């Protein structure tokens, strides 16, 4: 496996990618208060305790979410994947930020992800599960969204609405896109031999 | 130089829908 394309063609990271980013999305959004505590459930993944969403609606928007997330993987179009916490004004507090590279090599040297997955996935849902302790309170009434940042050079003349897997994504606006110099918070690091993801959360300073 | 960012047209269902939802069971 000297390369990224042959783990079939992307398809393999960017599968594993979407499983965890669905698990650390509804937990994310457990620990934070987004959503009211009795709608989630306990579950293992990754042999670790996980906090997910019984609410049919809100699983199909997040499934939905990265179903269009996964063909950017797939194509090396994702730089970040960023959990984004809006006040009641809509305004960023908090992002939980997964910045995440595809080299077109595989690093030699690395442990290896696919004999590993569940202990290097397991670590980044473990810091998600007390993440609360370091965090500001965030203010009553949060909602969250999603912004991928994608490798493509943005044109001129580009149409603020794309659609996806026929879903309409949009531009992301400087409202969302902007944070004042935020505070940065470190959550964890990884770098196997075929993905690079670290996780960290901006706090409005 | 700039890279394109984008985010879902649509929301997440709101607190209060799921909230509705809670409470009905």
């Amino acid at each position: 496996t000297l390369t990224r394309q042959d783990l079939n063609f992307g398809q393999v990271v960017a599968d594993v990618l979407c499983e965890f980013l669905e698990v650390a999305v509804h937990l994310i959004l457990y620990v934070r208060e987004v959503y009211p505590v009795g709608i989630f459930q306990k579950r293992k993944k990754y042999n670790v305790p996980v906090q997910m969403s019984c609410h049919p609606e809100l699983n199909q928007y997040i499934q939905d979410t990265l179903h269009c997330v996964k063909p950017l993987l797939e194509k090396n179009d994702v730089e970040k994947v960023v959990v984004v916490i809006l006040d009641k004004e809509h305004r960023p507090v908090e992002k939980f930020v997964f910045e995440i590279t595809q080299p077109p090599l595989l690093s030699i040297s690395s442990d290896s992800l696919l004999s590993h997955v569940e202990q290097l996935l397991a670590a980044f849902i473990l810091k998600i599960s007390v993440c609360d302790a370091v965090l500001d309170h965030n203010p009553p009434g949060c909602t969250f969204t999603v912004l991928v940042h994608t490798r493509e050079a943005a044109t001129r003349n580009m149409e603020k609405i794309q659609v996806i897997k026929d879903f309409p994504w949009i531009l992301a606006d400087e409202q969302d896109v902007h944070m004042h110099d935020p505070r940065l918070i470190p959550l964890k690091t990884m770098t196997s031999d075929i993905l690079k993801m670290q996780l960290y959360v901006e706090e409005r300073a | 130089d700039k890279k394109i960012v984008i985010m879902p047209c649509k929301c997440a269902p709101s607190r209060q829908l799921v909230q509705v939802w809670l409470q009905a069971k």
